[PDB]
């Protein structure tokens, strides 16, 4: 019976996004691939290069049109009338605007797809732009982070597949489901917190007995995500667990609230 | 049309013009261009990077600490080398020396990655290109345990299991969806695998899609989280407790045990899945070896990484020796000085940034970040390019030289300038590597080549992850757990003005970062990456880099198929993202 | 020395006495002792359960709410299946109905538990009675991998594979210090595998060591840990949320996606491993299809299990087959009645408690564990037991009777009902299992049969698996997500005085706990577990149980060397905590 | 290279200490017998019975005395001469003792051997005893839970062998690696308990979101382990987060400090 059309395209990026997914743990990127979704376009993964890709990405967006879902990792710069990023000899923005018109429902994956990431913290060169400033008629699901936790993004597509629906979202357009809450409010180290009892400098005494991250900068009270939950790499870590703050990189314009090290 | 020579090839712009954009199983967006003459071979090859983000620009202004956290996301294939680079530059410039648990630790890190993504780089990457996935379809299954029981003692090679494989495949390709397979070069005459090896390979691109997560779960216990951990200046955040009270919230033994089965089990899936692979495409794959040399047997260079006395990134000290060569001496091991402005200089005439004079280079402590899209008579417009020009701008990536000369970085690069520096296990992997397909040394520089180093290098890095364990291990033994320094944490303690190196063998090859520090703020920012090397663009002579090289010459047998310009390019690994920044 | 008949038996303690004193490779405290004739056959046999705790003692004036948490520590082999009976117990007292979820968790916790458990049975408990390890060293490993792909589609397979095995085995070995293996039975007459079966059963016991970790996440999901999961009276307290704010806090897609992970693997090993591996020790060992019949062809015993409508647990619900065969009379399956007084009675006159009058037996509900360590003409003293004394009291076992009968549960007792009853999959599953090792269906009435039997309720418990899991997630699709009930959880709520029932098909056999509540309070727990039908003592018509029956005209090569003793009863999968409680 | 030689005894027990560490993750429970101690006696796994287990047992303690580990699985009852558990005809109490003079240094697994666990329960018919209390003149490391967290039962093993000495304990002879600080101090739901966000009764709104379990009588706040932290099979799950309180199954007594779901 056959499988859910996904058009995976490409941005400015670094690739974190595409590299978190391959690390599902479960279901296993292997068997989302082969036995869950049809993963019908992907540059990053597919057999085919120039012509030969463009003619799979023509024909699937024609031939499922309105019936694919489109994940975007990055995102479309406007300056230099698009050509900060070039596919196709084109400016990427003409091939998300295509894209996205014959999208179902569209997933942003990540920071970059999300709000902007890295590339467009200040004085941002390229005017890299989050996708729903460009594609303002159709669903968007934000899953940000940099890059969101593997099993959350393998965990979104199983809902859709075995649910037949779009999660549910918040305000943002973030699925409740591991967005709902924040980092500091399932924090294991939320005793310690509570307590005063802080790292103040890196190795103390402190540090050493796994206290709260608060005054080294941790940005966990003001950032929702699912790693003080469901956290890192099958449930091995997450950031705050090996003893770095929160960065508050699930969060529209982390990079740009100040220095990770401050209040 | 336009001819000249550089580099002992003929450029030659003259007849058919094939474009290939985009250029897909890489990380990141480029084009390639080449013009073939009537016998099919490549008289002309352009590569052009296709995307710019400006990390030097949004670095300025930052404080140096928070410096490795936004560079790091120049990748997330590398992802985590640039964050090392960071901190490494940072303290350079601060004169900090970090505890050694810390410097084993990054070391980790660095073999870590180095492991995770040479396996994902050989199946996920350049596999395909290889591997004729629709042919395993009309393979034995026992035929195909008796090839991988002859080639390997790994377990997993029962008939049963490579029936399975195929008839997960047969179901996949069954309803039509083919997937990440269709529209491929299936068929293709430089296809030469027999079909139980193209099962065999299959079976293992599945197993090594699989086992890959679990290289990862070491960046998860030292750095939180892959991709993209966590770092400091000073050293690492994973404060150590092995016997004290609060051990729960620490690396503890618990944590260091999930870390030696992760190490266990790496050096065994490369060992006996990805090195006989490798060596078995060589064996069906013999001309690869006197293909895509290019630049690898006249300019090659490695900085060096590794350093195995913390704080020392001297030549005693780096596992991974570093140096240069050109004109094809490979007696003449030099060595490299990152501070030395005549060595390390970027040229910007061919790409589109702006220069107070681009006909000359600039070391990167000089460097500058000036975007300027403007690809000139370009046959098309701006907006909508048929064809670059490459007598003029063409690219988003810098051309570096060392010394003026064009070089060749990465595993192959690595590889040579190990080998003629007389490292003994690097002679004996080498020599007991192209023995084994009958081949000369001269094999290794070569597209093939590029990828039986790159396997080598995945063997070597899970070896020497164990010795940084024990390493580690021996340290806690003794009761020395620190983790970092922090006398120079606070910006007051820092040098009103400074500049500082951070260099390392990033997975594809030598990377820098160059940080001038000026009232606690980053002054300047500059990145020279692997993949700018390989990936450059022409400089003021028209001088050509490693990629425009190893593409010369090269002949194909269906013009509008690129399957020889994707094998050559696959096999530098590029890192587009990490080429731009 | 006497002799008595009893069921088709001559019970005759003339002749050599025999002890073994530790029973090993069981759970728990057990010691049998034997007596044989001149031609080496045994004419009696002792079964001894060498341990007492009191749970039923210990229960009394406890929360009914809290008893499952305590009564889960009658066993941590057959973890859970006590914490189900005692909920189910309570539920019944009290009047509780659970939600849909609640009951299909608790199937995938029981069904959990029969995969891990039957596993860990057939490879660490009974393996080393049929695979004889140190026989391996002798094995070709080609010769083991053609044996292997004869008999699996397994993928671990290799040549390489078993010679690395056998190589770990040897190296160990080496070392001087044998360890679990130390002065085994190894080069015994009885042991008929040839050396590549060994080599292969030795590969799979260590497989199947690594592989039982994983089965039990799915109780980590659901129960918190494993072993000694959690439970609630009212359902489970593992509460639900796949699309809503928090659901980071409870069973989300994400726990549930771990949860089919771990089901696919656990069917997967059973299915190619342990199946495989049953059928070829049957093969190799065909005359145990005629040694330790005991009571399986006279007398057996289920109550039944996995009631599939949830509050349901009659006849229409319950997946896993209850009733009773006495008499040899296969032809006519009895009800079971687990509240009437005349069905399932405790006697006491050859155990260490006691009872106003040691000649009747006692249902649950007038249960009474009063204990008196009474062994009375010992060979040796009351702290240095020689000899029991078989016509007194020898065990801390009660022996429970079923309308007077001495009946048989586990396994092949469910095995026997279910093809009896006319359950289709179970004649098909046996009818072809015979086939295959052409032997008559009374070939499964025996030492051999209890141990094909229970390999295929592993595979049976696997499917069941995928089944419970898929109604749990078709209950999701359709919007129901109750996991528990708390209408009755307040003590105010419940009757002053009521009493209540659980029962299931533990791994072992048929499980009651019968619970009496008053003012809030327990006023009575007592259990009936079946290591206790299995392992009983003798009654007061001096009827022998399913141990002292199987055990009874069973030949010895070596009377010293108790391999066919052990061979018997591990066939039964004892569990001597479970027995005494 | 020989392995350190451990005797592995069982007294009352339900075997629950031998099955966690068989869980054990990493090492596997394979490489610890193979490769890192010499497991000579264990009666649960080894091939020998009767005398000939016995002739093992007693060969074991005499060829290495003064140089073997021994574990204890359950405890010795007082209770009849020591009868409710017999070993080889004799009271169990007089292995235990054969078996503690010979030894370097005892490990008592579990709440049984450390502290007594369900069979102590009141009225402990059977007067079962922590081994403490019994052996006298040996190092005994408590190692309690019911049954302990199977990674750090391989972690305390690996200690031993890697540095060659026994780990620090706290006060009651518990290693403080992994005993030094309370469940409720490394809790991913304490942000809920300082927020007075309870589970109120099962299957409620808040258990649905993962709140603070202390009036449904999580007895966190007075338990030490590493539940919280190291978590249970792998780093899936622990108590807590499938949604029970924590029994206080670590600590002495805890069977007895009133109705798992009172304060
Ligand atoms: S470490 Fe960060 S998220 Fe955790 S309690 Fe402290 S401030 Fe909150
Ligand atoms: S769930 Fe228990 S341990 Fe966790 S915060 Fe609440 S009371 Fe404390
Ligand atoms: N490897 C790698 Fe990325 C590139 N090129 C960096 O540095
Ligand atoms: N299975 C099992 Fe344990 C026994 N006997 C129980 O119930
Ligand atoms: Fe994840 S591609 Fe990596 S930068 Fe932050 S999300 Fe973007
Ligand atoms: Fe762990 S044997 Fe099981 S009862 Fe509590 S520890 Fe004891
Ligand atoms: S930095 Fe990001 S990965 Fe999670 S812990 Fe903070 S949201
Ligand atoms: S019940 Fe026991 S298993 Fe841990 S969470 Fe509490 S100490
Ligand atoms: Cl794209
Ligand atoms: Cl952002
Ligand atoms: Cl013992
Ligand atoms: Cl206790
Ligand atoms: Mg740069
Ligand atoms: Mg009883
Ligand atoms: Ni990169
Ligand atoms: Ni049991």
């Amino acid at each position: 019976k056959p499988r859910i059309p996904v058009v995976w395209i490409h941005g400015l990026e670094c690739t974190c996004c595409t590299e978190s997914f391959i690390r599902s743990a479960h279901p296993l990127a292997k068997d989302v691939i082969l036995s869950l979704i049809s993963l019908d376009y992907d540059d990053t993964l597919m057999a085919a290069a120039g012509t030969q890709a463009e003619e799979v990405f023509e024909d699937i967006i024609t031939q499922y049109n309105g019936k694919y879902i489109l994940a975007v990792e990055g995102n479309p710069p406007l300056g230099e009338q698009g050509m900060f990023c070039i596919s196709s000899g084109r400016p990427f923005i003409e091939k998300l605007k295509r894209a996205a018109a014959g999208a179902s429902a569209i997933i942003a994956w990540g920071t970059c797809a999300s709000w902007g990431c890295v590339q467009a913290a200040r004085p941002n060169p390229t005017q890299a732009t989050p996708i729903d400033k460009v594609i303002t008629d159709k669903p968007i699901i934000k899953v940000p982070g940099c890059p969101p936790i593997p099993d959350v993004m393998s965990a979104i597509i199983t809902y859709m597949v075995t649910f037949d629906r779009l999660p549910d979202v918040d305000r943002m357009g973030r699925p409740l489901m591991f967005y709902g809450q924040r980092i500091h409010d399932k924090c294991y180290r939320r005793a310690h917190f509570d307590a005063g009892e802080f790292v103040q400098s890196w190795d103390d005494d402190a540090a050493r007995k796994g206290y709260c991250l608060y005054k080294m900068g941790c940005k966990g009270p003001t950032t929702y995500n699912a790693c003080s939950s469901t956290r890192w790499n099958d449930g091995v870590s997450f950031p705050i667990q090996s003893g770095h703050g929160c960065l508050g990189c699930a969060e529209n314009g982390f990079w740009d609230r100040g220095s990770f090290y401050s209040r | 049309s336009t001819q000249y020579e550089t580099q002992g090839y003929t450029i030659n712009n003259a007849g058919r013009r094939l474009v290939v954009d985009p250029i897909t199983r890489i990380e990141g967006h480029m084009r390639c261009e080449v013009n073939i003459n009537d016998q099919n071979v490549i008289t002309n090859a352009v590569s052009c990077g296709t995307m710019f983000r400006g990390l030097e620009i949004i670095l300025q202004g930052r404080d140096p600490r928070d410096a490795w956290a936004f560079v790091e996301r120049i990748c997330g294939v590398c992802t985590g080398v640039h964050a090392l680079a960071s901190v490494y530059a940072i303290e350079d410039a601060i004169g900090i020396k970090v505890p050694d648990n810390a410097n084993i630790i990054r070391n980790i890190m660095l073999a870590t990655l180095w492991c995770h993504d040479h396996l994902v780089h050989f199946y996920q990457l350049a596999g395909m290109d290889w591997i004729d996935v629709l042919d395993a379809l009309k393979a034995d299954p026992r035929k195909t345990s008796e090839l991988a029981q002859s080639l390997s003692s790994w377990p997993k090679s029962s008939p049963g299991y490579f029936f399975d494989v195929q008839n997960r495949l047969k179901k996949f390709v069954e309803g039509g969806q083919l997937g990440i397979f269709r529209n491929g070069y299936w068929g293709h005459p430089q296809y030469k695998l027999p079909p139980e090896a193209n099962l065999m390979g299959f079976a293992h691109y599945l197993e090594a899609l699989d086992f890959q997560r679990e290289i990862v779960k070491i960046h998860a216990v030292f750095g939180g989280k892959n991709p993209h951990p966590n770092w400091i200046v000073g050293g690492m955040p994973c404060a150590i407790n092995i016997d004290e009270s609060g051990a729960v919230g620490a690396v503890n033994m618990e944590r260091l045990n999930l870390v030696q089965s992760i190490i266990t089990r790496t050096a065994d899936f490369i060992n006996n899945v990805m090195i006989p692979d490798a060596l078995a495409i060589g064996q069906f794959n013999k001309p690869w070896s006197e293909i895509g040399t290019g630049l690898s047997d006249k300019c090659v260079l490695s900085y060096g990484a590794f350093p195995d006395i913390a704080n020392d990134f001297g030549e005693k000290s780096l596992l991974m020796p570093g140096g240069a060569v050109i004109n094809g001496d490979f007696n003449n091991v030099l060595p490299v000085d990152l501070v030395d402005p005549q060595q390390v200089q970027e040229f910007v005439d061919h790409a589109w940034y702006r220069y107070p004079n681009d006909q000359v280079g600039r070391h990167p402590f000089d460097g500058i970040t000036d975007p300027w899209y403007n690809p000139g008579d370009v046959k098309g417009s701006d907006t909508n390019i048929q064809q670059l020009n490459e007598q003029e701008r063409y690219s988003w990536i810098k051309a570096p030289r060392w010394r003026g000369n064009a070089m060749e970085v990465g595993p192959l690069a690595r590889t040579l300038i190990a080998y003629h520096k007389g490292d003994a296990a690097t002679v004996e992997s080498v020599d007991r590597m192209m023995s084994a397909l009958n081949l000369p040394l001269s094999g290794i520089q070569s597209t093939l080549g590029r990828i039986l180093c790159r396997a080598h290098e995945a063997q070597w890095a899970a070896g020497k992850l164990q010795y940084f364990f024990d390493k580690l291990m021996t340290n806690l033994k003794n009761g020395n757990l620190a983790t970092a320094s922090t006398e120079k944490w606070e910006p007051a303690t820092w040098p009103t003005e400074c500049r500082g190196v951070g260099f390392t063998e990033a997975p594809r090859g030598a990377l820098g970062h160059w940080a001038a520090i000026r009232d606690g703020k980053i002054d300047l920012y500059q990145c020279v990456v692997p993949t700018t090397w390989n990936a450059s663009p022409r400089d003021p002579k028209g001088q050509i880099g490693a990629y425009e090289a190893a593409l010369m010459n090269t002949k194909m047998a269906i013009p509008e198929q690129p399957l020889e310009i994707l094998r050559t390019l696959h096999s530098f690994d590029p890192c587009l993202a990490c080429s731009t920044h």
